[PDB]
């Protein structure tokens, strides 16, 4: 299965602050199509994960424009500009390029003071 | 607006066995490849089973961990998706959601809230 890693597992900054997540795969995640199949989730506590960004870059229905998502191949980063609030919970990377669907194990955004 | 709802998780004994239901609404049943993922506290997000539409056999494809054990069905006429798990393991433990294969987003766009099956 293709491996998906992402770092850090815990992500401290402050509130108005810059985050990146950085997510790296086993393999390209290119599909025959041409196309990149790289989302992200977005977790809060007790719920499910909820499709944030999809397709490298894509924002899904109601996601702020603050959330950009970056790279290619195997090497991908979500960019959090001026955090809030709301941004709290644990964001996954996942592939589905290839089958089975896999997912990075979780980058927890908190605010540090 | 697609609707999930994952039902019957609980503690079970190890070897002990577990059936979980989803219900489902606000898209085409029939065409949907319908899938369960489950969160692991040991291993994270992992696609546990899929099972294909009619046109494809309702065919049925299951994770390694999972062979033999568990068994994904269907019932179309209900827009249900069922998970039969047998002979469970302290490995299984974790919150089992329903999913599937979406025609706008052709991967788990949209999930269940998840029903949480604790080996005891």
């Amino acid at each position: 299965d293709v491996v998906m890693t992402q770092t850090p597992l815990s992500l401290p900054v402050s509130l108005g602050n810059q985050a990146s997540i950085s997510c790296r795969s086993s393999q390209s995640l290119v599909h025959s199509n041409g196309n990149t199949y790289l989302h992200w989730y977005l977790q809060k506590p007790g719920q499910s994960p909820k499709l944030l960004i999809y397709k490298v870059s894509n924002r899904f229905s109601g996601v702020p424009d603050r959330f950009s998502g970056s790279g290619s191949g195997t090497d991908f980063t979500l960019k959090i500009s001026r955090v809030e609030a709301e941004d709290l919970g644990v964001y996954f990377c996942s592939q589905s390029t290839h089958v089975p669907f896999t997912f990075g194990s979780g980058t927890k955004l908190e605010i540090k003071r | 607006e697609v609707k999930l709802e994952e039902s019957g998780g609980g503690l079970v004994q190890p070897g002990g066995s577990m059936k979980l239901s989803c219900a489902t609404s606000g898209f085409t049943f029939s065409d949907a490849w319908m899938d369960w993922v489950r969160q692991s506290p040991e291993k994270g997000l992992e696609w546990v089973a899929e099972i294909r539409n009619k046109a494809n056999n309702h065919a049925t494809y299951y994770a390694e961990s999972v062979k033999g054990r568990f068994t994904i069905s269907r019932d179309d006429s209900k827009r249900r998706v069922y998970l039969q798990m047998n002979t469970l393991r302290a490995e299984d433990t974790g919150i089992y959601y329903c999913t599937g294969i979406y025609y706008h987003y052709p991967w788990f766009a949209y999930w269940g809230q998840g029903t949480l099956v604790t080996v005891s």
